[PDB]
């Protein structure tokens, strides 16, 4: 009964998240294909994704529970197809800004993917359900990264054909959503829900902040003329590390009623100490291992939060609660980026940035580690 | 306003060598991929070299390769270009350019579309 919805949902997730063209976006757009300058791509195109994402997250989390979810997953599929068609055949700066608007729609509509399954499945399959859905996306990301690396180097695959492969992947994914079963017909009062959302809001803002500077840190630490190959490979392995960590959450029989918070504290410290290790250590392998632990550890927690939010939601407000938490994370991340990295703010170099990111994650652990009064 | 100042150019008989310097200012020099371009008298500006911000990589044009040694001195916010065995076909106005985005190399921005913030160039007249 639960197998068919889960199978179709994870097939859609795998085929949508498998996109070879993603790691070569900047080389593609600034390359000989589109000829967009670095200043343009960085300041006029890319920001439209953040504002489009921020604005579109509002209707998504406002309505996704009303429309019963499937309409939102289908909309995400169509947005995927439009985005990649424009990427393939769209030339100019305004066209790329529209591409970024539709990608903001695509990512903002992802709340329905994780929200959808708890409406069609019984509460007793929520743990297993949560693990597969997160892992297939990360397994798909790793597979796409490996395929792109092999093709671009071994197959001399041009970025246009990576884009074509990703377009075919998202088209197949769109075809998989038409068959998804349709579900049928101030909520933070619970403290588990409140704290799981608090960690989601703040940890998520920090996580997406690191990802844009890991490769910059690795280059500064160990200047290597072939860093690009190693930077991609470690990203993929770190992404595969969280796929099995996410998968292992749904399989292992552990009483999550008592291990909910305990896991939050233990892996919150591993997210802090892992970041200090990349900042302080001189070996790049120690820095590579730090990223693997940080990304794998975070994805272990993001799986428990979604599972542990859905369990304590009395009302079927899955997209509201998930949608708010990824929106407040967007606000936090955008504010923090301005303070820390932006020239308008402090303009910290990557040398010290991870002491900020490292301690920023220690503060998160500090709040959760100190909730025991006697 | 990123300000760059090319110095070093001048007449040099063929076979001698030169060193130009470009003491960049107004930017965080230790984060930007600097470069050197030239504009021969009757053509368009053409990439010559580009030293990544880490300094571990130095791309070069096919013609110059093997004679040009781009460098950088982050202490002095300066970059150099040693030009050895100069042939009359190297004559140009040598402009130093700064990456319009700090970590261009790490984010994999095409080099020949990554450098702006031009200077006012220095004249090299390789006189056979
Ligand atoms: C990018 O520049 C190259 C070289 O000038 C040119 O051949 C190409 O057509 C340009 N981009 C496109 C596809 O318009």
């Amino acid at each position: 009964s639960w197998i068919y919805p889960t199978v179709i949902l994870c097939l859609f997730g795998f085929f949508s998240m498998m996109r070879p063209s993603e790691p070569f976006l900047i080389p593609y757009l600034s390359g000989p294909d589109k000829n967009l300058t670095s200043a343009e791509i960085t300041n006029e195109i890319f920001p439209v994704w953040t504002y489009s994402y921020l604005v579109l997250l509002l209707p998504v989390f406002v309505l996704t529970d009303y429309v019963r979810y499937k309409p939102v997953i289908i909309l995400q599929g169509i947005s995927f197809i439009i985005t990649w068609l424009l990427l393939l055949f769209g030339q100019g700066v305004k066209t790329m800004q529209v591409v970024e608007f539709f990608y903001g729609m695509v990512t903002a509509a992802e709340v329905a993917y994780y929200a959808y399954i708890y409406s069609v499945v019984s509460p007793e399959h929520y743990q297993r359900v949560s693990g597969y859905c997160r892992s297939v996306t990360l397994a798909a990301y790793t597979a796409g990264s490996v395929l792109a690396q092999l093709l671009v180097s071994l197959a001399n695959m041009s970025y246009f054909y990576l884009n074509v492969i990703s377009l075919a992947s998202v088209s197949v994914a769109f075809l998989f959503s038409l068959f998804l079963p349709m579900p049928k017909k101030e909520c933070y009062s619970s403290k588990r829900l409140f704290y799981w959302s608090l960690w989601w809001a703040f940890a998520t803002a920090g996580f997406n902040q690191v990802l844009n500077y890991v490769q910059i840190l690795w280059d500064y630490k160990a200047p290597s003329q072939d860093s690009s190959i190693y930077n991609g490979a470690v990203e993929a392995i770190a992404t595969f590390g969280g796929a099995v960590a996410a998968f292992a959450v749904g399989y292992v029989k552990v009483n999550w009623d008592l291990l909910g918070e305990l896991a939050l504290v233990v892996f919150s410290v591993v997210n802090a100490g892992s970041l200090f290790l990349m900042h302080y250590t001189a070996n790049i392998w120690a820095c590579y291992a730090g990223y693997l632990i940080f990304k794998s550890s975070y994805m272990l927690l993001i799986t428990i939060a979604v599972f542990q939010i859905a369990v304590n939601l009395n009302v079927e407000r899955y997209a509201l609660v998930f949608g708010i938490n990824t929106f407040i994370a967007l606000v936090i991340q955008t504010i923090m980026t301005v303070i820390v990295v932006d020239q308008r703010g402090l303009n910290l170099p990557v040398s010290i940035q991870f002491l900020v990111y490292g301690s920023y994650f220690a503060v998160i652990a500090g709040i959760f580690l100190m909730r025991s009064m006697y | 306003q990123v300000q760059l100042v090319e110095s070093g150019g001048g007449l040099v008989q063929a076979g001698d060598s030169l060193r130009l310097s470009c003491a960049a200012s107004g930017l965080t020099f230790s984060r930007y991929d600097m470069a050197w371009f030239r504009q021969a008298p009757g053509k368009e500006r053409e990439f010559v070299a580009a030293i990544t911000w880490t300094g571990s990589i130095t791309d070069y044009a096919d013609s110059v390769k093997g004679r040009f040694t781009i460098s950088r001195d982050n202490a002095k916010n300066t970059i150099y270009l040693q030009m050895n065995s100069l042939k009359p076909e190297d004559t140009a106005v040598y402009y130093c350019a700064a990456a319009q985005v700090p970590y261009g190399s790490t984010l994999k921005f095409n080099l020949r579309t990554l450098f702006g913030s031009w200077g006012q160039g220095t004249q090299v007249t390789v006189s056979s």
